[PDB]
RNA sequence: GGGAUAAGUGCUGAAAGCAUCUAAGCAUGAAGCCCCCCUCAAGAUGAGAUUUCCCAACUUCGGUUAUAAGAUCCCUCAAAG
RNA sequence: UUGGCACCUCGAUGUCGGCUCAUCGCAUCCUGGGGCUGUAGUCGGUCCCAAGGGUUGGGCUGUUCGCCCAUUAAAGCGGUACGCGAGCUGGGUUCAGAACGUCGUGAGACAGUUCGGUCCCUAUCCGUCGUGGGCGUAGGAAAUUUGAGAGGAGCUGUCCUU
RNA sequence: AUAUGUUAAGUGGAAAAGGAUGUGGCGUUGCC
């Protein structure tokens, strides 16, 4: 649709390579973003790109407007990074770091490890701020949900690790 | 460590050094050499053949398996050793023996406290359900006529049969049992001896495979 | 959730869609969860 | 009156090949049954066997079309009470393929004592190489 | 302790410029499913493997013989029945 | 479950309930995994997944049912000729005797009650539990083994600490 | 086997009230 009928755009700061069926997608601080895509009909230029659906159906559309989003998102993995921020609630929540690994000390009877991997980076604003950056929506939301899922948001107090604002219920126990 | 071959000489007891009663199993433990060594290339699986007890020499004319036949003696030959009753697989070891016979000695479970024990024997005749399973006897309050009888073996007309697996009279004992997690107390030289804190299965006499334990 | 044969919606937050041949409704209250089209 | 009968003199038995690469499991396995009944044969002589061997080399790589892979469970009892054990025709392929297709095309096979030595001629290998050169197998193209 | 999952929870994502766990892709998740634990098992007629032992005389039979390795008959028994 | 039909059986298919011995379904009682809560916490409610194992001992009665005592993590609901008498008992009921209330002029009957009372069999064939012998496995033998497949096991409490 | 379409559940190869942005057809309107 209009989504998968956009400009991509290459700013020309970046290399991709079109190596036949699959894109690799070069910055200045990223390689071997190369992607499994599908048969899509796209021109394989520098300082844009465009995709194109060879035929239209209600099978054409929809793997045209992700084709387009993928390279639109491995573009901008090399021309910048995307952060998720993960927030600690509660009395006594720190969050220790050690070599490429995160501790957290959550309020359990035990400290609760992290390992980090590949192309992204742990870093602590302050002892209840976790800073998740790398190149790939999909890694780093893998990266962030994981680190989020070990004390979820209670809706009383708060108490947990969140993300950004304020998007939680709220309830009144007593 | 690696496993021995023994043979189950007795119960006894001794005392634990802060004055505990420990109920005891003595295994000798003697004779015992590497006569193969199969590997995965000659074979698929790799493991160790080790040997036991010592058999007599080849005799022209032997009624019995006291002495060992043109076969079984070049077998031992092989390896450089006399002729052995009981020949057994030690698999999940290191092989780091030798398929020339070396004597695998008691002194390597000074490592190694927790073993477990495979006997090959318990040795009952044919026995009835309440014996051989552990079943229930019927009342004598009535005059009932069930006593040590089975009981219904299965259901009527809609079943027309009985299931594999029913629990019926039939040779009890005598199988192949291991005992898990079973611990060293002491072993001892110059009689070949291993104490084994507990019961191994079999009768007195009987062959015993003692290996690490598997947990 | 309310796993009930007849889902619909309950209030104007509350939206259908389809999973895994299920239909579900979801919405920003977490009363208003069900599936079983 | 006039009709010639097959005797076991008479017949001469081939070897074929086939690749079960890229292709549909029943679809494969319909001409395999007829290659093996010997009803590709002008001398078929329903008594005694007329058919020719065969070997299915590339098992791992026939492939089912739709949800197969979860669906198509095969079930089988062992004849103790309660004991029926399943396996989907997915984990059938990457664990056992080779049995995958022989029982596919075994189950179009009639069920008599000829029935089974008939069946007894399929070689199937999961993989593109086969012990039986010293045979000369002809390779097939299925149609 | 390992693998794949149910209900559930998700990450990126369009069809549907937004939204969305799903259509493509990627995860996580049960005393349950397949392994791991214990016993049986090559009559598994698809009858498997390894080590060792024995292997000339007579015929035109083209096959035979007995004997070799080995095992029984018979007898003394029990750890077995 | 109480029924409705009257299709198999009257040259005969033994009826309860319990004992002994099981097997299967899931519409799950306990244990395991979760969504919502009028979920503060310890406890709960209600829905979804799940059948792997487990699921008590007595008083009263022929009791199945039921009520009660003491426990338990829990004391699930159903099918198999309401499983099961070539396995057992036989209290009940459907034998003959004899008595009560009531009905009959009567011989006798129950809307009922009460005391009593012969339960057969040396298993052919299929089925199941063990054990041997013949042949096969392209020479004849001794031992040691792989494991396609099959079976077994699978339960839970209570304290201390954080 | 030939020609033109339908669907994707293995429906086909059991069952209702009722629920639903599953997909194909024709028709008819309101804002572009």
């Amino acid at each position: 649709s209009r989504v998968g009928k956009k400009i991509i755009d290459i700013p020309s700061d970046v290399t991709v390579s079109f190596d036949g069926n699959h894109v690799t997608v070069k910055g200045p601080k990223g390689e071997l973003s190369r992607t499994l895509n599908e048969r899509m009909t796209f021109k394989q230029e520098e300082n844009t790109i465009e995709v194109v659906r060879p035929s239209d159906s209600k099978e054409d559309r929809t793997n045209h407007g992700t084709t387009r989003a993928l390279l639109n998102n491995m573009v901008q993995g090399v021309s910048q990074g995307y952060v998720k921020v993960l927030e600690l609630v509660g009395v006594g929540y720190r969050a220790q770091m050690q070599g490429k690994d995160l501790i957290l000390n959550v309020g359990y009877s035990h400290p609760v490890e992290i390992k980090a991997e590949e192309n992204i980076t742990f870093s602590v604003e302050k002892n209840t701020v976790v800073k998740v950056e790398g190149i790939s929506k999909e890694q780093v939301g893998a990266l962030a949900s994981n680190i989020r899922s070990v004390r979820p948001p209670e809706p009383y107090k708060g108490k947990g690790i969140r993300y950004q604002g304020e998007y939680v219920r709220r309830k009144e126990g007593k | 460590t690696k496993g021995i071959l023994g043979r189950k000489i007795g119960m006894t007891q001794v005392f634990g050094e802060n004055g505990e009663l420990i109920p005891v199993t003595v295994v000798e433990a003697k004779e015992n050499v590497v006569l193969q060594k199969k590997t995965v290339e000659v074979d698929g699986y790799n493991a160790i053949q080790v040997g036991f007890e010592d058999k007599k020499a080849y005799k022209k004319d032997a009624k019995s398996n006291k002495y060992a036949n043109k076969p079984a003696e070049g077998h031992a030959k092989k390896a450089d050793a006399a002729p052995k009753r009981f020949i057994r697989e030690f698999r999940n070891v290191d092989v780091d023996a030798y398929e020339v016979g070396q004597e695998v000695s008691v002194d390597t479970f000074v490592a190694g406290d927790v073993i477990d024990v495979t006997g090959v024997s318990k040795g009952k005749g044919f026995q009835g359900a309440i014996k051989r399973h552990g079943q229930s006897r019927g009342p004598m309050s009535h005059g009932s006529h069930f006593h040590r009888a089975p009981g219904s073996v299965g259901m009527a007309s809609d079943a027309s049969r009985v299931f594999k697996g029913q629990k019926m009279p039939g040779r009890m004992g005598g199988n192949t049992v291991t005992v898990q997690n079973l611990e060293v107390v002491q072993v001892d030289t110059e009689n070949k001896v291993i104490l084994v804190k507990g019961n191994v299965p079999g009768p007195k006499k009987g062959l015993v495979e003692i290996r690490t334990s598997i947990k | 959730m309310k796993v009930r044969p007849s889902v619909k919606p309950i209030c104007e937050k509350c939206k259908v869609i389809k999973r895994k041949g299920k239909v579900m409704v979801i919405c920003e209250n977490p009363k208003h969860k069900q599936r079983q089209g | 009156r006039q009709t010639f009968m097959a005797n076991e003199s008479n017949i001469e038995r081939k070897w074929y090949v086939i690749d079960a690469e890229g292709q549909t499991l029943g679809r494969l396995s319909s001409e395999v049954a007829s290659i093996l009944r010997g009803k590709n044969k002008v001398t078929y002589t329903p008594h005694v066997d007329t058919g020719d061997y065969v070997i299915v080399i590339n098992a791992s790589k026939i492939e089912f079309t739709g949800n197969k892979e979860t669906d198509k469970v095969y079930y089988r009892h062992s004849n103790h009470p309660g004991g029926i054990k399943s396996i989907t025709a997915g984990e059938l392929r990457r664990t056992n393929p080779e049995r995958l297709i022989e029982n596919s095309i075994k189950g179009m096979l009639p069920s008599t004592r000829l029935g089974e030595k008939q069946g007894k001629k399929l070689f199937v290998y999961g993989g593109a190489e086969h012990p039986h050169a010293a045979q000369q197998p002809e390779n097939y193209e299925l149609r």
